[PDB]
């Protein structure tokens, strides 16, 4: 089923971009 | 591998670094990224990659470099290349642009399909001349597409959006949002199963009308209805039991374990394959009877192409085309573009089926024209 | 033959149908008008029955 | 031999035409110009009967205006209750094709007839509660088209062999026969006093038959095509005929010529069933083009329309008290219509 | 009133029993196919009656498929009124012989009158042409019985898509497919009717006739369902 | 009353010429497809030729195809048949017949024994002597 794979990919992408933005902010510091 | 687990692991690592500095040259500290121990002067101190990173299994041998000078002060520069995600983030931004555009696209498509299926269902229900078994299974198919649209919209709306902008720690667990997400996910999977199962039911019913010798279809109509609603429960309920017992997440949308997703993809692809075989046999019978008449050389091929375009959205033949594609090929960038066309076809399939079976149909136009003629005769 | 017998039967039938008493059109038409005018009130289709007395309502 | 008989027949027909021209005193429309018109008649469907599978060919009301018998081509004869839409009786038929049905004025007997050339009379006096063939009647060679009860012992029957018959139900033989037609005798209508009756046939002429004497008194030749239906005006003095040329014609017995022609330019389809109202002011004609029309019998204007059938209207019937109008069509539905105010 | 309630309850019970009987008869009525065996006259249709009152009924089942075939017996020759009662049959089996007054032309006019009827537009006609051996003996005799009656037979060639039976005079085959093309021209010239014609050449004694009727009725039913599903 | 009156015929020579008229009274002439029936001495009825309402659809029996000429006149209310180059096998009784239903293409029982709308007919003898 295509759309479930789509939603799973979007959720994984959101988790990954939240992780990258969190690591970026931590590197920035302050 | 969620965001709330990331905040919890970061808070646990911060508490561990605070306890390490309380239990404990360049004075090591917590600079919000990794915990630095006491460092000897004039040395390139190395820290391990911290365990709260989601990709720590791949960078477990990496080291963060930082220079400690001879005066006891930390250096300004810091090297963190060995803990970096190798995949470039700008392509992820293009992916987010693609995902947002396609999601607005199928949102508008599901809204238009929902309105058109509402109108078609009201037209079929209202008129008393059109109460036929064929129109009964069209009503069941339209109801299943309508429940599909409603379930997907509810699942999309009730899903909790990530919160990176918040920054500060928040209660990731919700006693309402997560339960609504699980309920909408179960209803969405049941409606997808009902959609494909009623496509199978209508394919088997047309196969029974064409091929079988003349046995009465009134007696075993209940079997078609029972198969149509029984099969989604049949493969959804063990999926719910496996998602409860083995792999439980905040929502059941992420397919971390593929084996739980094979029992969803198997009764759908089996259904699509059986509908494709019935599609082949119906086209063979129709080609034989249409070739038998032989009006003109261009007209029979033109009517065959017209009937093929008429019959492909009925049985899900385009879903065959996306069936061979492996996960290895899916990892390729081209699949992101391919998903847009596939979701476009799937989302507008309900609209095309509704329009073809309501507006295009001559009998429905006749009935509506007669009813409008009676209304204009009553008004005038 | 049968044809001459059929023709004689037709001639005898026309002789039977010819010597009949005939009334003028206006008198019988006025009688039909009088019947329609006299029985106009009792007719349920010409004069519609109220909903209480109507069994189909 | 043939020449003198044909010339004598032509002279007698010219004498009858000259007598009809001389007796033409006035015109019915010219003296009914000073009549208030009926106006628009809007009738609504009160009940809808859905028991038959095959097309419904004929119906007949009861004398209590309560029960109605309907015949279908699948071999089913259903006695309906008109108020509660309940099927009082369902009767299987020996012959699949039925072209006529009738209900006795006493209420005990129900007749049917079709292509089997046999009129089957069923009795409802059975103590078991099951219907049975009370008597079959087989004396016609052509197909059976119309039958109506005089009483429990006699029945007038129309067939397609250019003959009509009066049968004694007790003995089972024809009491008398009527031989005056050159075409298929489509329908008959009994007078209210049951002294005379009329027969409409495919020879574009209607006959006034006498029961006791056995010969036809009056012959009416005013139609162009086959006459399908016939019915009496409620006094017994006039009668209306519908034909395949999309024209109804109201004939008079004492004037011995046609009174009125009901025709419209846009209507080109045939006529299947005509029937008057209780008073006789409204003529209810079931046409072939999927609807019925309510004509004013005095003004010759379409007072109403009854477009409620998907398929052509086969039969039409009016109750004796005039309360409701039931139309049976070939879409396996019975529509009961009544006026509202 | 308790008496009205008791009478209404008994009437509802009788209505439920009659509805159960009608639902038991509905599958029996809708499963069974109906055939009208109609012939122009002395065509040997009694052979079809033996192999395959006013009306005669023949009951035969093939592969648990029930057929009622109705032969018109003692009826008047004026056909224009009762034939409408055969609008709802599954097929009209029109059987005429290819071999006093000319019979082929009256057969063509009768087939044209059946075909161009507005109520018979839905009903399809299966065509049978009997007496092929008598037609073959008539052609081999040398007497002109189709050039005199039909002038188009002189300027006529045998069709290429036609499959001739081996062991026959090609003049006999030419006359057979000439009559077949006459019936196809009469059936084709209308066009507006939603029905199809099935020509079949049959000898005096044949076995395959029931199989041909079964295949043609299955074709009519499948074309009707494809027409209802708008594929045709 | 629907009546049809035939006129013309009699004794003719083989290969000669003849004209037949059919007067129609009692109906609207322009709305009915009409046709011709012949009866040979010692034979039954058979169809000859027809004409539609407007006069476009014209068909013949193939034994006389190309030899006869049918023509209707709605204003003068008369059907006409022109017959030239006759044969001795064409001696018959001729019947001007009308199809029973208006506004239809089909004619069911024109060639029937006791059809009620055909005319009385005329005698044509094409004997050589
Ligand atoms: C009948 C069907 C074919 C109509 C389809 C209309 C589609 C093609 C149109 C209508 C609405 C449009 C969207 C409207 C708004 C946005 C937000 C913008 O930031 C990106 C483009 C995007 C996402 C558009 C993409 C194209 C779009 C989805
Ligand atoms: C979320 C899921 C469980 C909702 C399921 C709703 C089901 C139980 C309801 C909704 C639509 C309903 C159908 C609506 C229309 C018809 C056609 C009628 O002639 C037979 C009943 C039938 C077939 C109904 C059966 C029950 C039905 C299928
Ligand atoms: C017609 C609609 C309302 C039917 C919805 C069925 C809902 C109410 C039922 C069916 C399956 C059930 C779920 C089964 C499993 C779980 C996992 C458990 O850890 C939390 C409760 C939860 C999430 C249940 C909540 C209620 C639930 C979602
Ligand atoms: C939950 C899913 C897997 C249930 C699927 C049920 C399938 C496998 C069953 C149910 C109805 C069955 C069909 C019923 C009738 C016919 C017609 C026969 O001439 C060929 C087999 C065929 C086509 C059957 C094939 C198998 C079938 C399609
Ligand atoms: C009983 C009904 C629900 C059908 C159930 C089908 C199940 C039992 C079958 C169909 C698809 C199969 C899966 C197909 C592919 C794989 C990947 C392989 O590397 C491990 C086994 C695994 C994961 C299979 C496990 C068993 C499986 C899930
Ligand atoms: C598959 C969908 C998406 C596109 C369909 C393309 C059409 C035009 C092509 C591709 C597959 C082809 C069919 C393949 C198999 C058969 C069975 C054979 O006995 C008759 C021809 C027939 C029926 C072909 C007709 C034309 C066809 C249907
Ligand atoms: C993006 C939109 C435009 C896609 C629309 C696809 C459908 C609805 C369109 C595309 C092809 C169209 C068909 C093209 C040709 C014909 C033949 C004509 O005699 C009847 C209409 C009919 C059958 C059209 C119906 C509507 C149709 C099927
Ligand atoms: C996914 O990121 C969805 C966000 C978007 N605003 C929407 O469609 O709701």
């Amino acid at each position: 089923h295509a759309q479930g794979t789509f939603t799973s990919d979007k959720s994984k992408y959101l988790d990954e971009r939240a992780a990258q933005d969190f690591v970026q902010w931590l590197l920035d510091g302050g | 591998q969620t965001a709330g687990e990331l905040y919890q692991r970061w808070e646990r690592y911060r508490r561990e670094c605070q306890e390490t500095l309380a239990a404990a040259a360049c004075n090591g500290s917590f600079d919000m990224y990794v915990c630095w121990d006491y460092a000897a002067p004039n040395a390139t101190a190395r820290a391990s990659c911290p365990w709260y990173l989601p990709w720590h299994h791949h960078v477990a041998a990496g080291f963060v470099l930082r220079q400690c000078g001879s005066d006891g002060q930390w250096g300004l520069w810091r090297d963190h290349t060995q803990c970096e995600n190798p995949e470039k983030n700008e392509a992820f931004l293009d992916q987010r642009l693609i995902l947002e555009r396609l999601q607005v696209m199928y949102t508008v498509g599901y809204s238009l399909s929902l309105a058109t299926l509402l109108l078609a269902l009201l037209i079929l229900s209202l008129f008393r001349r059109l109460h036929c078994t064929r129109n009964y299974i069209h009503i069941n198919l339209f109801t299943s597409f309508m429940l599909r649209a409603a379930a997907i919209l509810s699942r999309d709306r009730l899903l909790p959006r990530p919160g990176p902008y918040l920054g500060d720690q928040a209660l990731a667990l919700w006693n309402q949002a997560l339960a609504a997400c699980r309920t909408a996910q179960i209803v969405t999977q049941y409606c997808v199963g009902a959609n494909y199962t009623w496509l199978l039911v209508e394919g088997v019913y047309l196969h029974s009308l064409l091929v079988l010798v003349g046995g009465s279809e009134e007696g075993h109509f209940r079997y078609y209805l029972l198969l149509g609603w029984g099969a989604p429960a049949l493969f959804v309920i063990p999926w719910v039991i496996v998602r409860y017992l083995y792999e439980n997440t905040q929502c059941w949308e992420r397919n971390e374990v593929k084996a739980i997703w094979w029992i969803i993809r198997t009764p759908i692809l089996m259904t699509i394959l059986i509908n494709f075989l019935i599609f082949i046999r119906i086209l063979g019978i129709l080609l034989s009877k249409l070739r038998t008449r032989q009006m003109r050389c261009r007209d029979y091929r033109l009517r065959l192409a017209r009937s093929t375009l008429f019959l492909v959205p009925l049985l899900g033949v385009h879903e065959v085309v996306f069936a061979p594609v492996t996960e290895e090929q899916a990892r390729g960038a081209l699949r992101f573009a391919k998903l847009g066309f596939e979701i476009f076809l799937s989302s507008f399939q309900g609209f095309l089926v509704s329009v073809l079976y309501c507006f295009i149909n001559k009998e429905v136009q006749s009935e509506i024209r007669r009813g409008w003629h009676h209304c204009r005769l009553r008004r005038s | 033959t049968a044809s001459i017998a059929q023709a004689r039967k037709l001639v005898e039938q026309l002789k039977m149908e010819a010597n009949i008493d005939r009334i003028k059109v206006s008198k019988a038409a006025a009688d039909l008008m009088a019947y329609c005018e006299a029985h106009a009130k009792e007719d349920p289709l010409l004069t519609p029955v109220p909903a209480s007395e109507n069994p189909f309502r | 031999e043939l020449d003198q008989l044909r010339q004598e027949a032509e002279q007698l027909k010219n004498q009858i035409r000259d007598a009809r021209k001389a007796c033409a005193d006035a015109t019915l429309s010219q003296i009914t110009n000073n009549i208030d018109p009926v106006g628009r008649i809007q009738m609504r469907t009160r009940r809808t009967l859905r028991g038959h599978l095959a097309k419904i060919y004929a119906m007949h009301w009861g004398t209590d205006s309560r029960l109605l018998v309907s015949a279908s081509q699948d071999g089913k004869l259903i006695i309906w209750d008109s108020y509660t839409t309940n099927k009082v009786h369902a009767i299987p038929l020996r012959s699949s094709w039925v072209m006529t049905c009738a209900y006795a004025p006493s209420g005990n007997y129900v007749a049917c007839g079709g292509l089997d050339n046999i009129c089957s009379i069923y009795n409802l006096k059975t103590r078991e509660g099951n219907v049975r063939v009370s008597r079959e009647l087989a004396g016609h060679t052509g197909y059976l088209s119309c039958c109506r009860f005089l009483d429990d012992n006699q029945i007038v029957t129309s067939s397609g062999d250019t003959t009509c018959a009066l049968w004694d139900i007790e003995t089972g033989q024809q009491t008398t026969t009527f031989t005056g037609h050159t075409g298929d005798v489509m329908s008959l209508s009994l007078a209210p006093d049951t002294r005379l009756f009329v027969s409409g046939a495919c020879d574009a002429s209607a006959k006034l038959w006498d029961v006791r004497e056995g010969m036809c008194r009056q012959t009416f030749t005013g139609h162009e095509s086959d006459i399908n239906a016939i019915c009496f005006f409620p006094n017994g003095n006039a009668f209306a005929t519908g034909s395949d040329d999309a024209t109804c014609r109201l004939f008079d017995l004492r004037a011995d010529q046609e009174l009125m022609t009901y025709s419209h330019d846009n209507i080109i389809c045939g006529i299947t069933s005509v029937s008057f109202s209780k008073s006789g002011r409204l003529l209810l004609a079931g046409y072939d083009d999927f609807n019925c029309n309510v004509w004013d019998a005095l003004k010759a204007d379409r007072a109403g329309v009854l477009a409620g059938h998907d398929n052509r209207v086969s039969c039409l019937g009016v109750t004796d008290d005039g309360m409701a109008v039931a139309t049976g069509s070939w879409d396996s539905f019975l529509k009961i219509w009544n006026g509202s105010s | 009133t308790e008496d009205q309630r008791n009478e209404e309850k008994a009437q509802r019970e009788a209505n439920k029993k009659i509805e159960k009987q009608l639902q038991k008869d509905k599958q029996v009525y809708r499963a069974t196919h109906r055939l009208l065996l109609l012939g122009a006259g002395e065509s040997g249709k009694n052979t079809i009656v033996k192999q395959m009152s006013g009306i005669f009924e023949t009951k035969f089942q093939v592969d648990k498929v029930n057929f009622h075939m109705f032969d018109v017996g003692a009826q008047r020759d004026e056909r224009r009124k009762w034939i409408q009662c055969f609008n709802d049959v599954t097929a009209i089996i029109f059987v005429v012989a290819s071999s006093q007054t000319n019979r082929l032309q009256a057969a063509l006019k009768l087939f044209d009158s059946i075909w161009n009827n507005k109520w018979l537009r839905d009903t399809s006609v299966i065509l049978f042409l009997n007496k092929q051996d008598l037609l073959a003996e008539k052609v081999l005799a040398g007497k002109s019985k189709i050039e005199d009656y039909f002038p188009e037979f002189a300027r006529y060639t045998t069709p290429e898509d036609a499959t001739p039976e081996p062991g026959e005079d090609p003049r006999v085959t030419r006359a057979k497919y000439f009559i077949r093309d006459e019936f196809l021209r009469i059936s084709t010239a209308s066009g507006d009717g939603r029905h199809y014609c099935y020509p079949h050449f049959t000898c005096a004694v044949d076995t395959e006739n029931i199989r041909r009727v079964f295949n043609d009725c299955r074709d009519i039913i499948q074309r009707m369902h494809l027409r209802q599903y708008e594929l045709l | 009353q629907v009546q049809l009156q035939e006129s013309g015929g009699g004794l003719v020579q083989p290969g000669g010429s003849l004209r037949l008229s059919c007067a129609a009274s009692g109906f609207t002439f322009s709305n009915y497809k009409m046709n011709w029936v012949r009866q040979a001495p010692g034979k039954g009825l058979e169809w000859v030729s027809d004409i539609s309402q407007s006069g476009a659809s014209i068909s013949y029996t193939g034994s006389v195809k190309g030899r006869f000429t049918i023509s209707r006149d709605n204003a003068k209310n008369t059907l006409y048949l022109q017959m030239n180059s006759l044969k001795p096998e064409d001696t018959a009784v001729y019947y001007c017949a009308r199809c029973p239903a208006p506004f239809t293409r089909d004619c069911f029982d024109v060639t029937s024994t006791t059809y009620a709308y055909r005319g009385q007919g005329t005698q044509v003898t094409v004997s050589s002597h």
